[PDB]
Order: structure tokens, then C-alpha cells, then sequence
């Protein structure tokens, strides 16, 4: 027959032109392709399409999927889609059209006896996030960052110790071997960050033989010209990656010097704004180096009228906070000059405020700049795009991850997050771990049903016990694994090895590729490209903030 | 109405019936007090209380299990006891039986 | 008390509605969060009072107005619901398009 | 020497002939019979009977139980008695007299230096109840249950997912193995149903080597003919019960049809007055049938006032919401024709309230209905054996589980609860599982005693990890079993096989075995049994409500 | 250059010659060592002295520290002293001076790349605390003592049974070998005791073959001269110690027959001074012999005006509770006549108050009694050195369990418990196990540093899952742990064995070896030591309480 | 604040008491859990306050009495405990039948 748009979008969700509001912001995006078969849509319910020899097929379970996501809104780096998303053994078998090939048309997706279904329709799907500036501080990080969308935890630490509070770094073979152990306990996937600080070589490949994909060059630890070539001479025989918080001081030179002392070799620049470490206060001009991957910590994103004042406080106190710096960040999002956004948690940054800061940055841009020059048509779709890359693929890339999560693209593992478009953003409708869902909102337990208050995260059968184990990875170097490191820990959880850190360049960030001419003035602090004066001005309310929250 | 409440029919229950009582006249000599439990092997009680222990070989106190009696220094009283059962084998106490009888 | 798992969920419950309760009283605009907790907490009373679940469905849509919530509060609850132990037991209490 | 009555049940809990009250219930249960030798009942404390030599022997730990419960008040289906629990290597040992044979008569239950005790003196001990209409929303619902004094779920589900909202299916191998998995860490007995709704047999043959301990039929994934009978065939070959949510749309066919397909093969039937669903109006004519085990789910026990209020909103809806089969589910329950209660959780039912309904329509029964036929004596003994059987024995026997639990008999593992008379039903003092207590009310934990306030339920050692795999069962197929699946998942807890699910019918269920000559009028939907109009009133306050809860 | 000694203790901590205030009490430490070079102190941070190639040199894994506690101030029996504290592989590796051998001198801590830094400048480190009174009620008293500064616990039970609620028994093998299994799950380490009170040898022997450490004689299972008897010949055989809780009702002896069946033999006498239990009302003359090691339960410590009424109703009565003993046991505790501080948890003690307590009975005899003889100088180290053995080194003394527990020394397990001097013996900064930190005070999980409120005692990555096991012990007796015991019930936290219980006397006490003459007069229970009346006065008020606590 | 798990645990106590505090104000008869929060609440604040533990155990017999509250309920409180910090540290206050 014939359907009206508003009720189609009712019943199964918008289709090809249909724009959506994103949370409370300024964003909409609009959909730009449909998979389905009107007429042919999967529905699940009494009455409904996904039912024996209908919607359901005769297939043993190896022929169709173990997870269906009906007509789900995809928004990832690749395209914002409207198609059916189909879950195998954990990863991502396919997106395209379920059902079954029986009786209907064009089906990618078989349903059969063996496939759980979760409604999708009027929800927006997106890949887990990715933070890779962890400290470590205590394992309540975890449950605070899954609950805001984060499946990967990228970091080091050993608890609440000095090093740690200052350092993502996890000091030697025993804190990283304990820490491998105590990470089958926490429902998202980990990486460790050892100690990069050492003039000796094997200081350092002992601890990438234990287990560590990265080292990390702290100040704090002495990041002098020394300690950062060793890091990188031995990050490039044992395929990890370095992590940078550079001398703030300049004690043993400028930001040149340790541009020089890196000598073209892929890093990835934490913070590299300034205010949360680095050479004052000229470090953001890494960001127009090919070998840099620059990423920003969330406390100074977006510029509001607080940022200041509140900075001061939490940290020569002058020149490491600067307004001038801190206002030209945002742009310089907005433009792809950065290409990754993280917390620095509980160590100036906020573990559950990643993926939010990073959307009032793009709502705060769209706001004072307009449209991107890449936009095409009245949508925001690719400054969402540039955005939703930026705590996703980019930060997967950077730490040699990029095989495993990342994206939703086939065969990777299913983290997924599922949004009503209302919350997207802020507070997600399901959290899917490797194919199982780990955490959601949960109303009443002794309810009639899940919805009666009061309606809080709580923690599924993902998070629980062996089934955790199997739904999450831990993060070896190939050294530790091929030592048989986790045999030797005796690792309960699946394990996967980072490769290809050292071959990622700037031009390798998805949507955040761009290599600036930026300047800083010495004595103003002023930031320039190109000679033109780059600078935003302060937020006095942002979205996703007091609509949402009790506190 | 009161929640869970019993409705105990009036009377009264006898205890250990069917089996060998005496009585005996037992005096605390002691300076402290000594109380006396409903299982106890009488013979082998505290040696401050004065009595005839013979008599008491293989008895305990016939009282409710579970109750007491109290004997404060230089009381005196008559209790009456019942002898045990079982096997009427006596383990631990004083140590002065340790087997049957 | 012997305080099952659910009666202390509803604690978190009350409290929340304690929260609001006192922003409402200096004149806030509620948010999201904050209007959930004050009605479901109104209808919690309701059943202990013994108020038929009848009655509080329809009771349950005169707490808040559109007038005291943020913009686009109302449009982000369509519905309201929670249960409580009614003189006659544990019942389900939906208030439909409760802010208006 | 003499004791008066009064003063005997005040020391050691009541005797033969005397009455309690159970909660604050019209229910009254008159103690048939006590195994005691009168003044030779056990008692633990300082000057008490249990101690060396006296109630406590020299026998060694195999010559000794572990646990003894001394001077309870059993109400089991097959009797209401005053006895001492023996309790030896997690199972139930003997119901007798307790004590040491050296110098106590009639021991049945030796004391030993290895023995612990439990006071139940004043107590009331049950077997733990089976809850079999699960859908696992959620993990915190074992907790919420095991409270309330269930020990066994039997259900399906992969978490907060819409399969699982709406049906009690755990879909496939791969999710299967993940909440067989899952279930080691939950303090509760578990066995899972699988999706049976498939024209297949391979399909389910999978699921049932996968594990399933049974095959649900909802209508929701196609309750066709087709389906019923290709999931009855798989489980009369494989020895596993099936459970079923008829066609409430009469789609396929009316309720003949479906009693048709069939074809006099054992099946537990949910919700079997319709409201939860099934052919409108009339499902709650199956329970006439000799092969159909019929069980309700709770949120209809009993007919109340705020009932179809409640319902119509929850949930045509006039079709399957009917005020004359639910008046009339009350009085089949009275009878026997309705042989279990169960929940239907976070799905149209409740987790925590399976007991507490079940007690809450045997005192509206009596007070409407007065007492059973059945019942000698001036007490309501036989009404508290029909009833309390609905939710031990029966689930126990429609699943295949009762060789191992569903009352308190010799060789059945040691699941008991323990009830202050006052709080019956509502709040339990202790509940055990496999011989270690796993759950009770706990006071002020940095208390000089355990019952200053604040007292609230807590976890025991019976609830943490190895303690826990020790003292639970994870219930699988025969041919699972035979498979290694146990092995292969890694499983940690105890394993017990279901069998005798396809020879039980109604003639078995204990104290509920009557099938009436029932009928429902299509236009008015009145039920008639015999050409008699059943139905009831509906209460307007009930017991075990306001009085035991804060909110 | 030159500083002065203000700023000096305001950067580094306190040193020679300076005082600091125990909390709010009126108890004064006075620095008697520093084992730093003045000008080497290592400090951590931005542009501090643990820097590559500075404080932190080039060394392998091999030859430096894990973790480092930088500028400690030391409590312990054998001293008050400024040091530097390294820990390698879990356990204490040196009290000296940390850093770089390269460029800093008197070097013995080398501090390397596999090294974590804790600051501990203006902390009090001390050893954790040692509890040999637990009655395993609820398995939530480990986090209530572990937060409270106590990291082992010694003690008996399986939950809230009767038996537990009244007894530190764990009665034969099952309950051993369950509880032996959960205890893997606290973040303790545990020791059990078993049901000693038995008249036949074997039913002792299996118990100690099973694993127990100990065996508790407890009135209530019959505490008999043959029970006693028969406990101290297989402890004799066995090496393990008994813990004794004597015939108050005085029903088979008096205090001198039950010293005469111990026959010279080693015991430790629970709660000696008798409220707790034991022959009244002078069980308290046990502290004159040479072989008994008596410890004080903490309700009695230390006597307040409010203590009798309280105990009066938490309990013939009258001769049990005595304001006479309770009042000198605070003197024979300032004495060192009485060697150790216990709870009895939640059967007439205080879990979460063993050291707290213990802190006041110092504070209020110091405002009684003034100065010990033994003190020097004009502090009150002599005494702070006298109480605190009475909840660290002699409790494991008394338990065997000294070779690996109860002070800092080197070659210990790193069981420490980091405190500011103002909630010192209240509230800890960081509470460390096993070399991890395993639980301490954590604010706002989403904020941008630690401290923002609320601030609450948080479980850390010490006490997750594998992190754990590796971090806490389990103690065995020399037979289970010869028999396998580990293996066979699969026990994954690492493993200690008892030894050397038999030998320990009452001069072994660490400053409390007193064996005064004392006398309890029949009539009146006054005490009296060589004739002279020991007696003190009841606080009204007392420090480490209304300043501190919320409720 | 440093909040250790007994005084995190003692915050649940409260806030029962707080739910059994605004019913009484409503002129309700309180219930079982109620009257154990609101008894209970009272005796910690008089050890806050200061007064000894012998004259809790007498003035928490006059919270409640027994027209304030449901049928059977001082039935099913023989007693009342809690434990609180006084100034001379914790102590056990043990309320024998408190309602009448
Ligand atoms: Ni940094
Ligand atoms: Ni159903
Ligand atoms: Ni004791």
C-alpha cells in the first residue's frame, strides 16, 4: 500500500532525507541512505515480522546471525545510514537488510531460531569510544566512562600512588603484570602505558616485553631529549607507540629541540593545547608536523566562561594556562588540526565527559563558524562525521587497535552504543561489549516491567564473570604475546595484539588530516595560521549540560 | 491480630519420662559461684560442690534442656536428677570416666 | 526494617525527589532528571496513603506544569511510571503526558 | 520434671496441637506431629545441651553432620512437623532428633566437633521455590529473588534486549553458552529455555546440545501448529520440558487448534488464565486436559481492585484483559486445577513476589471460600500443603529437577529458608543454599551484635565465588551434559542433568491434580466448570503489604 | 644552602627532634631518627628530583624497586623514624634512603624505570593490623577492618549461624574447606580456627588436616578440663596455637583448675579480663603465667562512663560484668601485663575499632598515669611503641604468622597503612596489600583530580579478582599444606604456613611481657597487684570520636 | 569526609527515618519499617546531642506509641537497637518494647 513519512518515521525510524536533532545542540543530520525494501522492513513483537517461516528462517545457527540491531540509525566516520546491523560470534558480521531469504527480498542479514533481537528503530548506533589518556586512579573509572559510551580504556597506572595521579604510566614488569590481571575484572577493553622515562634501552623493552603497547614520556618522570629518543628508538623495533606530556619548563629547551630530539618519528602528542603539560607556551604548533598525532584533553573543551578561572585554581601558573591557546583549540577541531579528543582522568580531564565535550565543541563551532566547506547539502553530516572520528577510529589508529574496534565495519568486534536520538551523547539506551549488552539503564527490578523508576545504570550479564572475560580483550604487545605473557598471568580474557604504530601519519586521521602553518607569539601567546589570527569566544551555557543532569 | 502469632493449647509436658531420678543434697563450698547445666554430668561437676558423687555416677540435672541451676557460695539445695541414656558411655567433663557408665 | 533490595531502591528514589523537591521551592525551572524524581516520589505517597491507582494516574499529570520545567522537558517524558506497595499489593502506576 | 505449654513453646518454638498464625494472614497451621523425646531437645548456648559429651559426641566428621537446624517447624507438602535438619555435604541428610547417642535416646542425627548450628527454634523452615517463567532482564533479579525465597530459576533471556523483554528465550548456541557462562556468578540455581519457535528440528537439536534444559514457544516468535509440534518432537527424543505462550491473535487457529497440535504431548503452559497471553478469551481451558501442566503468572494473583486498572494500562486489550478469567484463576488455584505460580519477570510480573502472592490468594481463598473440602482438624493444613507445592514441588517436577530439589527430603540439596513466623511469606530470617547460608538480613556490620540497625539483606559467604560455584547447580540437557559442554565452557559450578520432563502430567502434580470440566462463554467470557459459574471479589486491602514494606 | 627547619618539615616531613600530635589525643611522637643525606630527599612531581638520569637512574627491573614510599615517618615496635621505604616483589625490600646511585650518595633504595612512587612526606607509615578475634558473621567485616588500618584476620565461622553468632568456630572439614574457598574473595589475608572442644583426638586432627590454624575452646561447645586437655595435646603435635574462652558459670572448676588442665602449656586467653567471657569473676589472673598470652576484646577498652549500662543490657550478669576489672585492664594494659587488642566481631566487639581503641586506652592512661617509667626524653614513644604491638607484631607472634606479618622488616609482605598525622588510628590515607594499594579514600570518579567530595572508602585494583589472590595470604597449617589442601580445593591466593606457636611465651610479648602478681578478691573483685589496688577513672569524653564520625 | 562503610550504611538509616518522618507529619499509622527507622534515627542524633546511653533506652520507649501505629506493629518490635558515636566513642542502645 502507501505510508505517510511522519508515520513510516513513527513506526521504523527516519528514512533517506529525514533530519534528526542531536540531543539539545545546534547539529542535525540527515539521512543519507536506506538499505531496506519498503514494505520489507524487520519488526519484532506480537504480530509482528520476525516470527517462524516469516521474518525467521529454517537456518541452524551457523547460517544466520547471533544478533540482530532492526533498523538502526548508523552514524560513524564512513556515512550516516539507516540499515539493519547483523552480529556474528561477537563481531560485526554485516550491515545491510535481515530477514529471511524465504519469503522476502534482498535479505543480507539471515534471522533464524539462533538470532536475538534488539529494536533499534528511532535510535541512533555508533561504535564505543576510546580514550587513550587513562590514569589509572581506581577501577571505578571503568563503569563511569562504559555508562558515557566508552568501551576501550587506554592508560596506565597502579592505583591511587603519586605516579600515577601525576602519569599514565604503569611502572615495570610487576605493576604491568598485576595490572593485566586485575584488568579481567573491568567490563571494558585495556591497553597499558608503561614508564617511558629511561636513557637505557632495556629498561624499556623489558617492559614491553610484560605485557605494555605503548610508553609514555612524562615531564614528570624527566622528559628530556634522551629519555624521548630512547622511547622512540625502541618503540620502532617493537611496533608500540609513544605517548608525549613534554617539558612544560623548557629546562632542557624548547618545543623545537623536542620536535628535534623526536626527529620525524610517529607520536601521538597528548594535550597538545598546553594546559594540561607542555613546552610553554608554543607546544600546539606540533600539530603541523606529518609524524604528530595531536589530541586534546577534555577539561578545555569547549571554551566557556568558566575554563579559566576554574584552571588556575586546579594547577608561570600564567603561562601554562592561556586564554589565547585555549580559544584557538576549538577552531583548530573544528578544521582537523586535532584529530582526537580523551580525559586525562581524574588528572586535570573527566572520564565520562569525552564523547559530551567533544559534541558541545562541534555544536559551539557550528554556532560561531557555520558550515564546514566540506558540507554538502543543509545538514551537519560532515562535521558530525569529522567529530564522531575524533574518540573513535583516530584514537584506534593511533595505538594500533584499528583491526579490532574502532568503527563499525565487519569483522571488527561489536562494542556498540545505541542512543535515543533525545540523549545522543549523554546518556546511552544500551552498551553492547562484544556482542553481549554489559550496561544500561535499569528501572525496577522487582517491576512489572524494566521501565518503572527508579531507572539507573546497572550492570548486565556482559559485565558478569566469564561471560565478561569472552565479550572484552586485553591489549598485548607482540613481544608479550609471543613470551606467552598471558598464558604465564594466566589471562582469562580474550587477547589481542597492537601492529602498525609506527606507520600512522597525521594524513592517516579519518576527517583530521590537516597540517597548518601555525604560529604562537612568544610574548602574547597569540595563535596564527597563515598569518590570520585563529581565536573563538567563551560559552556562557552549553548543551548537554543542566537539562540532563541531578547534579 | 497479631502477625505470626501462637495459639498454644493449655497444659503441661513431662520431662524425660520412663527414666531413673534421686535426689540429692548439694552444698557450694566454694567462694564463687557455680551454676550447674541441664546435660551436664553431675558427678563430674565443679569439686567445690559438696555431695554424694557416687550417687550421681551416670546422672544429669532433671530440668527443661537447655536451663541451669545456680548455686551461690555456701548455698545448699536438693536437686533432683535423671540418669542418661543412649549408650550411657561418659566422654570429657573431668576426665574421670571417659567410657560407658 | 530487613530492607529488601527494592525498598532501598526506592530510597535512592526519594532522595532524588528530595533534590528537586527544593529546587522547585527556589523557583527553578526543573530539568529532566529532577521532574521524574518529583512525581514518581507524589505517586510513591499516593499508594501509601492508599489512593487507588485510578486516581493517580490522572492526579499524577497535574504536579509539574510546562511553565515550571526547562524548554523541551515535557516533549522528553511522554510517560511516567513506578510502582508501589498499594493497600492491596504492588501496582503499576503510568501517567501518561504527565507535564502539560 | 514438668513444664507448662506455654513456657515449652516460648523455650522450644511450638509442639503437637498448637496453632500459628502465618504473617498476618487468616492462614493457621496446627503442628501435626514433633520427633522429640521431651526434655532431650537440643539447644546451643552457654550451659546449653550441644556441647562436649553431653549433646555433642566424639564421632568423627564422617560419622557427624555438617550443619544441624535444630527444633524446626517444617511445613513441606508432605507435612507440617516440629524436627531437627541434619544437613551433611550440601544435601539433606535426615529430619529426625538431634543430638549424641552416648548419653541421648532416639538420636538420628549425630552432633560432632564438625557439626554447626542453626537455631530454629520458633522458626518456620520451607524448601527454597522455583521460579520457572524467568526472562533475564537483568542479573540483579537473582538477588531480588533469592531474598524473597526462591533458590531456582528456570527462564531464558541475554539481558535487556527485545527478544528478552518479551520472551523467556535465551536464542542460540553462542548466547546459550554465554549465560551458561554468565549464570557461575549468580547465587541461585539456573537451567535456561532456548527459542523453540522453528518449523526445524536442527535448529533446536543445536540449542538443546548447546545446553537448554527446555524449549519456549512464544507467540511473539510464531506460536503456529507448525512450531508447537516440531519443538514437542525434539523434546519427547531429547527428555527436556516445554513451555508455551499460545497465539493470542488466534491467527493459526483457535485454541483447539493449538490443543490439537499438541497432541497429548506433555507441556507447562504459562499464564494459563490469558491475561499474561494466550487465545483470547479462552486458554484457561487447558487445564481440563491430562498432558498440560498449568501454571499462572503473579501480577493477576490475587483479584484485586486496582487489578484491571493496573492491567489495561500495562498492557483487543479488552480481550485479553478480563475481569471473569481473572476472578475465576483465584478459585482453579483453590482447587488444584492451576498447579504452579510462577512470575513472568520485568514482563507482566514480579521477580520478589512469586511466595508472597501465592500466600496472599490462599487467604482470600479461605476467607471467601472457607475451608477445603480436604481439610480435618480445625486448621488450614491441607490448604498450606496445596498451595505451598505450586512453587517447591511442582516447578520441580514440570522441569525435571526434582531428584535434586523442591522440598526438604532425604539426598535433595540443602536450599531451605528460614521464616519468623511474623514475617511468613514476606521477609526471610535466613535463606541457605547447598548447605551455606547465601543471603540474610544483616545488621550494622561494625555492631558489638549483628541486629543493631540499619538491618538490611546482605550477602553471605554461600554468595562469594568458589563458596558459591559450590553450593549452586547449573542444571543442563542429558545431552549437553554427555557433550562436555560443562568442560568446553569452562563452567565452574556443580552440574545436575534434568530428566522425566516428558512422562510427568497433571495426575503428578502434588495437591493440584484436578482437571474440571471447564468452559468459557466467547461473548460474556464467564467460566463454568460443570455448568457451575466460577468466579470471586476483589480484594480491596490483602495481607503482606503495608505492614512489612517502606515504600 | 641552608633552610630552615619550618619550611624543612613543611616540604619533607618532619625530623630529628620534631613532635607530632597522634591525632586529637594527647599522645606526642617525637622523630628519634632520619636515615636521609640532607639535600638528597627524593621528591616526585614536575622539575622534581625523580627524574631519568636525576633521582631516578638506569637500572633493569632486577636491580631496582617497585615501589617506593618517599619520606615515611616509621611507627613501629623498633623505632620512630624519618626513612625512605622500598617494596619489591609484594614484599619490604629496605628502610633506608632512595634514589639514584649515580649521581646521589648513600643510596641503599634504587629507584629505576620499573619504579612507583607513593608520597609519603608528612605521613605516618605503620605495619597493618593483625584482628585474632573474628567471628566470620558477614563476609562485609574485611572491608569494614581493612579500611580501618587491619589487613589480617584470624578467626572462625560460616556465616550468621548460631554457632558463629557465638563462636570464632569453624566446625569441621566442609565449612573449613568452603570458607578456606571464599576467603580467596577478601581482600585479607585469613587464617581459620576450628571447633576445638572435643574429647576424642581424630575429630581435632581432621580438622587441622583440613586447614585450620588454630583451634578455638569456647564455653559454649563445653569448655571442659578433658575438651582443653585434649586441644593442647594435638596443638603440641600440630603446631598450631589454641585460643581459649573459658567456663564462666565456673560449672566443671574454678580459674585455677582450668590453669591446671592447660598445664603449663602455650594459650591464648581471648578477652582476659573476663566481660567477654571466662571464670568469673577472676579469669583476669591468667595474665601472672608465663605460658599464656592474653589479648583484650575492644567494648571494654577503654572504660567510659557509659560502658557498664551498655554492657549490663548487650549480656549472673553482675558477676560477669564488673566495673572492677574493667577498670584496671586499662592499667594492666599500660602495664604489659596484657599483650594484645582483638574485636570478638559482632559477638561483643567492634570490628572497625581494634586500633582506635587502642589509641584511646593509651591516651586516657598517659592523662591518669603520666609518663611510663620506661619513657625518655619528653614524648611519649615508649608507650606509643608499647600499644601499637598490641594489634601488630604480637598478635602474630601469638599466631605463628610473624615470619611473614606484623611489622616492617624487610623480607615481610608489604602490608601497610599509610595515615595523616591529624586522623592517625581514625581514618587512612591509603591502605596497601600485598604491595598494591587495596582500598582508600576516592572522590568524584568523574572529576578532574581525586579530592573532590564525596570522598569515601573505595576498593582499588588490590582487591580485584587475579590482582588480589596475588596480594593477599591464605594460612594453612603445616599439614593441609603437606596434604595438598591448596591444590585440591583449587585455592588461587597465594600460600602461608603457620609455624612456632607452641614455643612463644608470655616474654616473648614485644613490651608487653609483664607477668605481675596479681588477686581478684572473691567478694568485692577489686584487683590488686603485690597487694596494691589497680583501679582508673571512666572518660566522659575521649579523642579519636565526635570530631571524626558522621554518625 | 572520608566516609568509612558504617557511616555510609548509617546514611540509609537516615533517610528511611526521613520517608518515616513526612508519613507520621500526614497523620498516618506507620508500619514496621517505618517506626524501626524513625525510633532509630532519634536515639542517634541523642548520642550526637550528647546524652548518655541510659537515658535513650528510656526516652526511646515515648517516639511512638502504640496509636501511632499499625495494627500488630509493637508486637513486631520487642526491641530496637542501633549503635552510635557518643562523645565517649560508640555504644550499643538497646530500646526494650519501645511502643506502647
Ligand atoms: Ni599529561
Ligand atoms: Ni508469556
Ligand atoms: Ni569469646
Amino acid at each position: 500500500s502507501n505510508i505517510s513519512r511522519q508515520a513510516y518515521a513513527d513506526m521504523f525510524g527516519p528514512t533517506v532525507g529525514d533530519k534528526v536533532r542531536l540531543a539539545d545542540t545546534e547539529l542535525w543530520i540527515e539521512v543519507e541512505d536506506d538499505l531496506t525494501t519498503y514494505g520489507e522492513e524487520v519488526k519484532f513483537g506480537g504480530g509482528k515480522v520476525i516470527r517462524d517461516g516469516m521474518g525467521q528462517g529454517q537456518m541452524l545457527a551457523a547460517d544466520c546471525v547471533d544478533l540482530v540491531l532492526t533498523n538502526a540509525l548508523i552514524v560513524d566516520h564512513w556515512g550516516i545510514v539507516k540499515a539493519d546491523i547483523g552480529v556474528k560470534d561477537g563481531r560485526i558480521f554485516a550491515i545491510g537488510k535481515a530477514g529471511n531469504p524465504d519469503i522476502q527480498p534482498n535479505v543480507t542479514i539471515p534471522i533464524g531460531a539462533a538470532t536475538e533481537v534488539i529494536a533499534a528503530e528511532g535510535k541512533i548506533v555508533t561504535a564505543g569510544g576510546i580514550d587513550t589518556a587513562i590514569h589509572w586512579i581506581c577501577p571505578q573509572q571503568a563503569e563511569e566512562a562504559l555508562v558515557s559510551g566508552v568501551t576501550t580504556m587506554v592508560g596506565g597506572g597502579t592505583g591511587p600512588a603519586a605516579g600515577t595521579h601525576a602519569t599514565t604510566c604503569t611502572p615495570g614488569p610487576w605493576y604491568i603484570s598485576r595490572m593485566l590481571q586485575a584488568a579481567d575484572s573491568l567490563p571494558v577493553n585495556i591497553g597499558l602505558l608503561g614508564k617511558g622515562n629511561v636513557s637505557q634501552p632495556d629498561a624499556l623493552r623489558e617492559q614491553v616485553a610484560a605485557g605494555v603497547i605503548g610508553l609514555k614520556i612524562h615531564e614528570d618522570w624527566g622528559a628530556t631529549p634522551a629519555a624521548i629518543d630512547c622511547a622512540l628508538t625502541v618503540a620502532d623495533e617493537m611496533d608500540i607507540q609513544v605517548a608525549l606530556h613534554s617539558d612544560t619548563l623548557n629546562e632542557s629547551g624548547f618545543v623545537e629541540d623536542t620536535l628535534a630530539a623526536i626527529g620525524g618519528r610517529t607520536i601521538h602528542t597528548f594535550h597538545t593545547e598546553g594546559a594540561g603539560g607542555g613546552h610553554a607556551p608554543d607546544i600546539i604548533t606540533a600539530c603541523a608536523h606529518p609524524n604528530i598525532l595531536p589530541s586534546s584533553t577534555n577539561p578545555t573543551l569547549p571554551y566557556t566562561l568558566n575554563t579559566i578561572d576554574e584552571h588556575l585554581d586546579m594547577l608561570f601558573a600564567e603561562s601554562r594556562i592561556r586564554r589565547e591557546t585555549i580559544a584557538a583549540e576549538d577552531v583548530l577541531h573544528d578544521l582537523g588540526a586535532f584529530s582526537l579528543t580523551s580525559s586525562d582522568s581524574q588528572a586535570m580531564g573527566r572520564v565520562g565527559e569525552v564523547i559530551l565535550r567533544t559534541w558541545q565543541v562541534a555544536h559551539r563551532m557550528k554556532v560561531q563558524r557555520g558550515a564546514l566547506a566540506e558540507e554538502t547539502g543543509d545538514n551537519d553530516n560532515f562535521r558530525v562525521k569529522r567529530y564522531i572520528a575524533k574518540y573513535t577510529i583516530n584514537p584506534a589508529l593511533t595505538h594500533g587497535i584499528a583491526h579490532e574496534v574502532g568503527s563499525i565495519e565487519v569483522g571488527k568486534l561489536a562494542d556498540l552504543v545505541v542512543w535515543s536520538p533525545a540523549f545522543f551523547g549523554v546518556k546511552p539506551a544500551t552498551v553492547i561489549k562484544g556482542g553481549m549488552i554489559a550496561i544500561a539503564p535499569m528501572g525496577d527490578i522487582n517491576a512489572s516491567i524494566p521501565t518503572p523508576q527508579p531507572v539507573h545504570y546497572r550492570p548486565m550479564f556482559g559485565a558478569l564473570g566469564s561471560a565478561r572475560h569472552h565479550c572484552r580483550l586485553t591489549f598485548l604487545s607482540q613481544a608479550a604475546a609471543a613470551n606467552g605473557v598471558a598464558e604465564r598471568l594466566n589471562l582469562r580474557s580474550a587477547i589481542a595484539v597492537v601492529k602498525g604504530c609506527r606507520t600512522v601519519q597525521k594524513a592517516d586521521m579519518v576527517h583530521n588530516s590537516l597540517q597548518p602553518n601555525i604560529t604562537v607569539d612568544a610574548q602574547t601567546y597569540e595563535v596564527r595560521v597563515d598569518g590570520e589570527l585563529i581565536t573563538s569566544e567563551p560559552a556562557d551555557v552549553l548543551p548537554m549540560a543542566q537539562r540532563y543532569f541531578l547534579f | 491480630m497479631i502477625p505470626g502469632e501462637y495459639h498454644v493449647k493449655p497444659g503441661q509436658i513431662a520431662l524425660n519420662t520412663g527414666r531413673a531420678t534421686c535426689r540429692v543434697v548439694v552444698e557450694n563450698h566454694g567462694d564463687r559461684p557455680i551454676q550447674v547445666g541441664s546435660h551436664y554430668h553431675f558427678a563430674e561437676v565443679n569439686p567445690a560442690l559438696k555431695f554424694d558423687r557416687q550417687q550421681a555416677a551416670g546422672y544429669r540435672l532433671n530440668i527443661p534442656a537447655g536451663t541451669a541451676v545456680r548455686f551461690e557460695p555456701g548455698q545448699k539445695r536438693e536437686v533432683e536428677l535423671v540418669a542418661f541414656a543412649g549408650h550411657r558411655a561418659v566422654f570429657g567433663f573431668r576426665g574421670e570416666v571417659m567410657g560407658p557408665l | 526494617m530487613e530492607l529488601t533490595p527494592r525498598e532501598k531502591d526506592k530510597l535512592l528514589l526519594f532522595t532524588a525527589a528530595l533534590v528537586a523537591e527544593r529546587r522547585l521551592a527556589r523557583g527553578l525551572k526543573l530539568n529532566y532528571p529532577e521532574s521524574v524524581a518529583l512525581i514518581s516520589a507524589f505517586i510513591m505517597e499516593g499508594a501509601r496513603d492508599g489512593k487507588s491507582v485510578a486516581s493517580l494516574m490522572e492526579e499524577g499529570r497535574h504536579v509539574l506544569t510546562r511553565e515550571q520545567v526547562m524548554e523541551g522537558v515535557p516533549e522528553m517524558i511522554p510517560d511516567i511510571q513506578v510502582e508501589a506497595t498499594f493497600p492491596d499489593g504492588s501496582k503499576l502506576v503510568t501517567v501518561h503526558n504527565p507535564i502539560i
